[PDB]
C-alpha cells in the first residue's frame, strides 16, 4: 500500500476494508398504565310505622 | 288526643354517593440514533431513526 497515513490521529476507519468495534450496550425500557373507575350508589326511604287519624287519608 | 288520632311517627332518608377517577402514565428510557430528513426555513431539522433487534424468536 501506498497510501498516506496520519502519525497523531487516532486511526479512525476510513476506506472500505477498515474496521471497526462496535460495543453494543444497547437498553430500552418503556412503560404505560392506565386506569379508570366511577361508582355511584343510591339509597332512599320513607315510612310512618304510626299515622295520625287526620293523615290516614294520604 | 283521646285516641291514637294524633300519634304520629314518621322516618325518611336519602343518601346519594357518587365517585370517578382516571389514571394514564407512560416512560421511556432509550437512546436511538437518528439521521436528520430535511432543513426547515428556521434551520430546524427533520430527524427520522429507526433501529431493529432480533433477539430470538421475534
Ligand atoms: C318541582 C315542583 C313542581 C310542582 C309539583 C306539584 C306537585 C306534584 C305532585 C305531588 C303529589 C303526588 C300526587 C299523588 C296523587 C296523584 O294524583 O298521583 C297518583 C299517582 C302518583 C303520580 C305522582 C307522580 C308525580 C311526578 C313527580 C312530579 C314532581 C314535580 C294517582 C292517584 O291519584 N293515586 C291514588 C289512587 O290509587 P290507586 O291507583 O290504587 O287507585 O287512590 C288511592 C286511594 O285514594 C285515597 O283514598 C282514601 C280513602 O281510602 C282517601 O281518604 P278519605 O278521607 O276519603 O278517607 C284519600 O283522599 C284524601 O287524601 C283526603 C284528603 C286529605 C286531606 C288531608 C290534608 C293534606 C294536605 C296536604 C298539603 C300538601 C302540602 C304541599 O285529600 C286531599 O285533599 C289531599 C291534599 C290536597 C293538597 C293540595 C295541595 C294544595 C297546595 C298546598 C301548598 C302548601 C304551601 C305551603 C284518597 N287519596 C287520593 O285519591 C289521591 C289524592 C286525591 C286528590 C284530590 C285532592 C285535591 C288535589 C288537588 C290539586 C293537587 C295537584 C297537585 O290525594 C293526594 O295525595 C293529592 C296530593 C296533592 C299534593 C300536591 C302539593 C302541591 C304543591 C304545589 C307546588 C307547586 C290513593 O292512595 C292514591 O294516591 C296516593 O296513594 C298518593 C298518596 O296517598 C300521597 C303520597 C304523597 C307523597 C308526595 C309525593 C312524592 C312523589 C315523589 C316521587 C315522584
Ligand atoms: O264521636 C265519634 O264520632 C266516634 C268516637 C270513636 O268511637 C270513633 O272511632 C267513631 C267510631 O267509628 C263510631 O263507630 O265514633
Amino acid at each position: 500500500n501506498y497510501g498516506y497515513q496520519p502519525l497523531f490521529e487516532d486511526r479512525r476507519p476510513r476506506n472500505i476494508g477498515d474496521t471497526l468495534t462496535i460495543v453494543l450496550q444497547e437498553n430500552v425500557s418503556a412503560s404505560k398504565s392506565s386506569s379508570a373507575n366511577a361508582s355511584r350508589d343510591g339509597k332512599t326511604s320513607f315510612g310512618f310505622d304510626t299515622v295520625p287519624r287526620y293523615l290516614q287519608g294520604l | 288526643f283521646g285516641n291514637s288520632r294524633a300519634d304520629m311517627e314518621a322516618s325518611g332518608g336519602n343518601s346519594f354517593n357518587g365517585k370517578g377517577g382516571a389514571n394514564a402514565s407512560n416512560t421511556f428510557s432509550g437512546t436511538l440514533t437518528v439521521t436528520v430528513d430535511q432543513v426547515l426555513a428556521n434551520g430546524n431539522l427533520h430527524v427520522v431513526g429507526e433501529k431493529q433487534i432480533a433477539i430470538n424468536q421475534g
